[PDB]
C-alpha cells in the first residue's frame, strides 16, 4: 500500500560523446612498395590489380567519412539565426551559442572541446615545410606515400550547422524538424516537453525561475567538468590515436628486411645484378603487400565501427535534438526533456537536459475509492493519503488535489477491487445543484 | 586538375622547368590557378558566389560547371549550406 | 584465455539488482531514485501505457496473475525441453573453439616445407637451407595468425553490435516501457525481465 | 462499417537470446611461430611489428 | 488551427494570478454557470 512520490525535482545536464568521422587517409601504392624504382614497379605489376583494390578501399573510406559527417550534421535545410535579444525566459545559452567575438564563431564549450583534443594529422598542404626542423618528425611526413585528405566540411562549417540546429530548437522546438520552423516562447516549449514526460504545465510555470537557475548551473557544471577533467573526451582521442598508430606502424614496416639483405631498395639494386635483385625485391614486395593489406583491413573494420557510431549519432540528433524521445537512457540518464549538439573534432558531443525526481516522500495508496457502492479509479495519477485525508496526485510530482467525479471514472462495484478503500468522492455539480435549490 | 599536398608556387615552378612526370599540361593563365587547403587547383575559376555542392573537392571547396557572365566553364566555390531563415522569436 | 572482468556472480548480482528495481519500483529506478509502488499499481500504469484502462487489470487481476505464472512455467519448460533455443550463445562458444583448434592445427601444416618441425629442419639441413625452410614456415604461420586475428576482429564487431542492441533492450524494455512494435517481443509491451547467461 | 474488438486477452511471455561477450584470447606471437627455437626467432625479427 | 471558446472544460486551475509570468486577463466561460442561470430564469 505504500507509494513513494517526488516532492521536488532537479534539472540535470549530462554529456554524451560520439565519434562521427575518422581521418581520411590516402596510400600511394607505387611510392610505398616501389618508391622511385622502375625495376621494382615493373615487378609490382606482376601482382595485378592489388593497388587498385587498395585505392578503391581507401577512396570508399574517405567518401564514407564525408557521408557520415554530412548525414550527422546536415539534417537542417536552412541555417537558422538566433534573435539579437538573447532572452529566452531567463535561460542562459551563452555557453552553447556561437561567441561572435572570436574567430571560427564557436561556442565557449566548442573551443574547450577543440583545445582538449590534440589532432596528430590535421591535414593541409605540408610540402612547404621541408627541412630546417630538428628532425622530420612523423604519419609518413608525406615522403613515404601516406597522406591525409582534408574533410569536405570544415570545422567552421560544422559549427555553422550546430548553430543553425541550436537556433532552430531554441526558437521553434521540434516543429522545424518535421516541416516549417514555427516560433514559440521558450517557457511554452519546455512546458510542452514537461507534458511529454507526464508533469503538468503549471509545475513549470510556478517554478520557472528555479528551473532556469538549475539549467544555468548545470551548464556551468558541464563547462567546468570538461575543463577540469583532461580525459573527458576519451573516444575522440582514441580514434585519433588509433589512426596515428596504424600509420606509424605502416611506415615503420618499411625499415624491415622481410628476409632481404637490406631494407633499402636502392642498396639491393646497387649491389646485385637483375636476376638476384628481382628475388630480393620480391621478398620486400611480399612484406609490403602484407603490411598494406593489414593496414587497409584494419581501416575498413574501423570505418565500419565509425559508420555505426555516426549512424547512432544521427539517430540521436533526430530523436533527441529535433524531437523529444521517450526511450529510456537514449538521450541521457533520467527523463528526457531536450538536447543540444556541440561540434568536436572528428565527432559530436550532446548535452542532454533531463528532469530527475528528488526529495521523495512515501504516502499510503489504494487502487480505488468506494463511494456510493461504486469503484472510482483515477483518470490520471495515483491516490495518496497523508494519514488523515485522501488526495489525487501526479505520478512524477506531488500535488494533492481533491478526489472528485471530474478527476476519476467509475467502472464496476467496490467488491471486485482487492485494495479498495472507503473515502468520500466529491461531485462538484451536485453540491452546487443541491446548493441551487432546497 | 587538383595537385594534392603542394603549393601552387611549387607546381608553377615545376611546370616552367618541365620537371613534372605527367606529359600533359593544363592550360594556365591568371585567375585560373586557385590555392585550396587540399592542394593547388588548376583549370577552374574561383568565384565569390556560393552554391550547393556538386562536385566536392575538400575543405569546404566544391566545383561545378556553370555559365558565367554573358560561356560555360568549370568554377570553384565555397560551399553554401542552405538558405537563411531568421525565426521571428518573441516573448 | 583471459577471464572476464566481471565474474558470473557479479553478473548475477547486476541481474538481481535489475529485477529488484523493476519489481519494486518499475520504470522509476532507471530515471531517479527507486520509488516503491505496489506491483498491481505498476501494472495498472503499464496497462494504461498500452491503452488499456486500470479497471481491466483490477477486475481481472487474478486472471492476469494466473496467466503470468503459467507463462513463466512454460518458459522454464520450453528452455529445458528445446536445447536449440540457446543456440545463439552456443554458437559463440563453438566458433571460438573451432578457431583456436584451427590455429593449433596450422602448426602441423608444411606450407611447402619438407617438415613442419623446426628442430627437424635444423637437424637435417645446413643453416642456409634450414633458413629457407624456416622462413617459409614463418610466412605460413604469420598468415595463419593474420587470418585468426582478422576473423576475431570481425566476430568482435558482430558481438559489439549485439552487445549494443542488448544495452538498448535493457534500458528500453527493463528500465521502462517501450512503444516500439516488436522491439520488446510480440504484442503490446508491458514489461521485461533480464536473465544472465554465459557469454550473453 | 465493421470493426473487430477483443473481448478477452492473453498475457504472453517470450524469450529473446542475445550474445553479449566472446571468449577473450591472447596470442604469444613468437612462441606460436617460433616456439623454443632461437634460429626461428632470429628470422622472425625481420618481420618487424606484425 | 481550430479556435475554441476558453471554458472550464478545456482548462484546469492551479494557483492564483501571481506566480505565472506573462499571465493575461481574459474571461473563461463556465458551462454550468451559464446553464444554471438559464435553469433559474
Ligand atoms: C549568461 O551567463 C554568462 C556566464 O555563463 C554571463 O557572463 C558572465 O557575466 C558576469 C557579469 O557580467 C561576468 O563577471 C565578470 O567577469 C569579469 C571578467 O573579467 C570580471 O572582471 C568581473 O569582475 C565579473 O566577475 C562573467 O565573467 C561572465 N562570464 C562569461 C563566461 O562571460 C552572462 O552575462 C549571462 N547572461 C545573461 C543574460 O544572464
Ligand atoms: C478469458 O480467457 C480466460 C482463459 O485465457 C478465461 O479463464 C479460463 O476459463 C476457463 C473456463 O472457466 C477455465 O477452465 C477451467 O479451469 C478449471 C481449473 O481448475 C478446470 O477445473 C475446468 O475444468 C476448466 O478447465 C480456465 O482455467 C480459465 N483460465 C484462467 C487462467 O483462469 C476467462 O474466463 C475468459 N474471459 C471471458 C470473459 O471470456
Ligand atoms: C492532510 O491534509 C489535510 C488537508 O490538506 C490537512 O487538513 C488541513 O490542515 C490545515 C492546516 O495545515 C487546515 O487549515 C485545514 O482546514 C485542514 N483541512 C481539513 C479538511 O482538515 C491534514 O492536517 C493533513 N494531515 C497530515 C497528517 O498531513
Ligand atoms: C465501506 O463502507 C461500506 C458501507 O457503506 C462497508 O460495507 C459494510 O461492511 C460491514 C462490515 O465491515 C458489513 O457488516 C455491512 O453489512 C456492509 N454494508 C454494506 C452496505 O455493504 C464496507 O465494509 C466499508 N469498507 C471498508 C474497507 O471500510
Ligand atoms: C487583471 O485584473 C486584475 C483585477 O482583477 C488587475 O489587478 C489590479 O491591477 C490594478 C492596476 O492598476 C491595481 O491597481 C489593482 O489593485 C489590482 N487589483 C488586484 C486585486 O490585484 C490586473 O492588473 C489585471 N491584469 C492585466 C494584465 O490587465
Ligand atoms: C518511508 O521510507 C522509509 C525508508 O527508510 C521507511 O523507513 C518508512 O517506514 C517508509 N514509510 C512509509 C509510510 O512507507
Ligand atoms: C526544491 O529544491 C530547491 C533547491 O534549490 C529549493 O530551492 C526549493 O525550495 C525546493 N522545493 C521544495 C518544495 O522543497
Ligand atoms: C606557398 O608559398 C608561399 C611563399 O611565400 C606562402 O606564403 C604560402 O602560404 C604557401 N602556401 C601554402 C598553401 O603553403
Ligand atoms: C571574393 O571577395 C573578396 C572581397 O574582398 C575579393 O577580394 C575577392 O577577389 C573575391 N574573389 C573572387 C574570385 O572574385
Ligand atoms: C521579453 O522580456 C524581457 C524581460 O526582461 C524583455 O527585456 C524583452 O525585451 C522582451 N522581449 C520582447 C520581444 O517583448
Amino acid at each position: 500500500n505504500s507509494i513513494a512520490i517526488p516532492t521536488n525535482f532537479t534539472i540535470s545536464v549530462t554529456t554524451e560523446i560520439l565519434p562521427v568521422s575518422m581521418t581520411k587517409t590516402s596510400v600511394d601504392c607505387t611510392m610505398y612498395i616501389c618508391g622511385d624504382s622502375t625495376e621494382c614497379s615493373n615487378l609490382l605489376l606482376q601482382y595485378g590489380s592489388f593497388c587498385t583494390q587498395l585505392k578503391r578501399a581507401l577512396t570508399g573510406i574517405a567518401v564514407e567519412q564525408d557521408k557520415n559527417t554530412q548525414e550527422v550534421f546536415a539534417q537542417v535545410k536552412q541555417i537558422y539565426k538566433t534573435p539579437p535579444i538573447k532572452y529566452f525566459g531567463g535561460f542562459n545559452f551563452s555557453q552553447i551559442l556561437p561567441d561572435p567575438s572570436k574567430p571560427s564563431k564557436r561556442s565557449p564549450i566548442e573551443d574547450l572541446l577543440f583545445n582538449k583534443v590534440t589532432l596528430a594529422d590535421a591535414g593541409f598542404i605540408k610540402q612547404y615545410g621541408d627541412c630546417l626542423g630538428d628532425i622530420a618528425a612523423r604519419c609518413a611526413q608525406k615522403f613515404n606515400g601516406l597522406t591525409v585528405l582534408p574533410p569536405l566540411l570544415t570545422d567552421e562549417m560544422i559549427a555553422q550547422y550546430t548553430s543553425a540546429l541550436l537556433a532552430g530548437t531554441i526558437t521553434s522546438g521540434w516543429t522545424f524538424g518535421a516541416g516549417p520552423a514555427l516560433q514559440i516562447p521558450f517557457p511554452m516549449q519546455m512546458a510542452y516537453r514537461f507534458n511529454g514526460i507526464g508533469v503538468t504545465q503549471n509545475v513549470l510555470y510556478e517554478n520557472q525561475k528555479l528551473i532556469a537557475n538549475q539549467f544555468n548551473s548545470a551548464i556551468g557544471k558541464i563547462q567546468d567538468s570538461l575543463f577540469s577533467t583532461p580525459s573527458a573526451l576519451g573516444k575522440l582521442q582514441d580514434v585519433v590515436n588509433h589512426n596515428a598508430q596504424a600509420l606509424n606502424t605502416l611506415v615503420k614496416q618499411l625499415s624491415s628486411k622481410f628476409g632481404a639483405i637490406s631494407s633499402v631498395l636502392n642498396d639491393i639494386l646497387s649491389r646485385l645484378d637483375p636476376p638476384e635483385a628481382e628475388v630480393q625485391i620480391d621478398r620486400l614486395i611480399t612484406g609490403r603487400l602484407q603490411s598494406l593489406q593489414t593496414y587497409v583491413t584494419q581501416q575498413l573494420i574501423r570505418a565500419a565501427e565509425i559508420r555505426a557510431s555516426a549512424n547512432l549519432a544521427a539517430t540521436k540528433m533526430s530523436e533527441c535534438v529535433l524531437g523529444q524521445s521517450k526511450r529510456v537512457d537514449f538521450c541521457g540518464k533520467g527523463y528526457h526533456l531536450m538536447s543540444f549538439p556541440q561540434s568536436a573534432p572528428h565527432g559530436v558531443v550532446f548535452l542532454h537536459v533531463t528532469y530527475v525526481p528528488a526529495q521523495e516522500k512515501n504516502f499510503t495508496t489504494a487502487p480505488a475509492i468506494c463511494h456510493d457502492g461504486k469503484a472510482h479509479f483515477p483518470r490520471e495519477g495515483v491516490f495518496v493519503s497523508n494519514g488523515t485525508h485522501w488526495f489525487l496526485t501526479q505520478r512524477n510530482f506531488y500535488e494533492p488535489q481533491i478526489i472528485t467525479t471530474d478527476n476519476t471514472f467509475v467502472s464496476g462495484n467496490c467488491d471486485v477491487v482487492i485494495g479498495i478503500v472507503n473515502n468520500t468522492v466529491y461531485d462538484p455539480l451536485q453540491l452546487e445543484l443541491d446548493s441551487f435549490k432546497e | 586538375v587538383l595537385y594534392q599536398g603542394v603549393n601552387c608556387t611549387e607546381v608553377s615552378v615545376a611546370i616552367h622547368a618541365d620537371q613534372l612526370t605527367p606529359t600533359w599540361r593544363v592550360y594556365s593563365t591568371g585567375s585560373n590557378v586557385f590555392q585550396t587547403r587540399a592542394g593547388c587547383l588548376i583549370g577552374a575559376e574561383y568565384v565569390n558566389n556560393s552554391y550547393e555542392c556538386d562536385i566536392p573537392i575538400g575543405a569546404g571547396i566544391c566545383a561545378s560547371y556553370q555559365t558565367q557572365t554573358k560561356s560555360q566553364s568549370i568554377i570553384a566555390y565555397t560551399m553554401s549550406l542552405g538558405a537563411e531563415n531568421s525565426v521571428a522569436y518573441s516573448n
